[PDB]
């Protein structure tokens, strides 16, 4: 026995929107 | 031996 | 036994919207 | 014995939408 | 036994639209 | 006994739409 | 055991919005 | 036993918007 | 036993918003 | 050695 | 050895 | 030897 | 030999 | 050896 | 060898 | 060897 | 993608003279 | 993308003259 | 992306003479 | 993104005459 | 991102004459 | 970002006349 | 952000003549 | 941020005629 | 040294 | 230097 | 440097 | 250096 | 150097 | 270097 | 380097 | 290079 239950991880790399936009 | 993670990497990167 | 149940994992590598946009 | 039930994962690797858009 | 039911995965490498669109 | 029932994966590699649209 | 059940991360690694946006 | 449960992190790293902005 | 349960840490580096906003 | 995740790869990585 | 995932690869990337 | 995460990896990258 | 976190990595870092 | 948190990395950085 | 937090790095920055 | 807070490192700082 | 063109039209879709 | 065009029209949609 | 381009219309949408 | 262009119309999305 | 340019628009949306 | 752009107009976005 | 830019508009929005 | 900008306008947002 | 000299800049708005 | 000498620059709207 | 001498930009707009 | 001298850019909207 | 000397933009639009 | 010296380009648009 | 110099390009639209 | 000196490019659209 390591670890337990319902482990959750999220990891995020977001380079977003980038550049000219005219919505 | 890792859990639902990363381990033992070396490099990552995203790129733009 | 290591590891539980219902276990989550997200990893995002989101470069974007780039660009000219004219919605 | 190593892990148990209902484990999701989701990786994401997304440069998404890039150049000229005149939606 | 090493896992349990019910696992899932989804890796997505997306390189989405490039170029001109003029929708 | 390894892996248990109602196991799902997806795995995209998904260069999309490429070039000059006009639609 | 190591560690137990329920546990959470969540690492951002966020360059949001740049260029010019004309909404 | 090392740790226990519910644990909780979040690291952000957010170089938020840049640029011209005429919402 | 190192650490107990119910821990929480929050780290953020924010270079907030730059340059000019018209909302 | 691994369930519902990678392992023992070396180089993963999209492309445009 | 492994389940629902990939295991033992070596190299992995689309390209555009 | 992981569940649900990568491991012994060595790169990853993303690229645009 | 980490859980639900990254360890043994060296470089990680997104880039725009 | 850790629990939901990096350990043994090196550099860590976004970049814009 | 920590929970729930860094340890071990070297370097760690954002930028812009 | 910490918890829930950072250790051994060298180097830490946003920027902009 | 390169267009890498000079001294003519290139990649137009529609020219037009409706009259 | 590179668009690397001098001295012509390049990427152009609709030109037109509706009259 | 680089639009590298000198002395002519480029990445021009709908140029229109409507009346 | 490098709009180096010079000497003339780059990224241009709607040049019309109405009337 | 460079609008590195000169002695011509660049990066203009809606240029019009509406009447 | 760098509008290192002289002698013409640059990153407008409506120039127009409504008459 | 380098909007190092002389003799000419620059980073406009809305120029207008209405009337 | 430089606003290295000299004799033209730069930054503006609404520049109008409403009449 | 940002801009030379007899520089010039009219603008006139009109109704 | 970023600008030169004797710059014009006449904007003239009308209604 | 990044712009000349004797520079114009001359705009009219009319209704 | 990005531009020459004596540059003229003369726009003319008419209604 | 991206462009040189004596340049000429003019732009009519006339209804 | 991108472009050369007395360049012009007239656009005319006309109802 | 990209275009030369002299180059002219003029567009006419007529109603 | 990609273009050379006095190239030209006139275009006429009438109604």
């Amino acid at each position: 026995h390591l670890c337990g239950s319902h482990l959750v991880e999220a990891l995020y790399l977001v380079c977003g929107e980038r550049g000219f936009f005219y919505t | 031996q890792c859990c639902t993670s990363i381990c033992s990497l070396y490099q990552l990167e995203n790129y733009c």
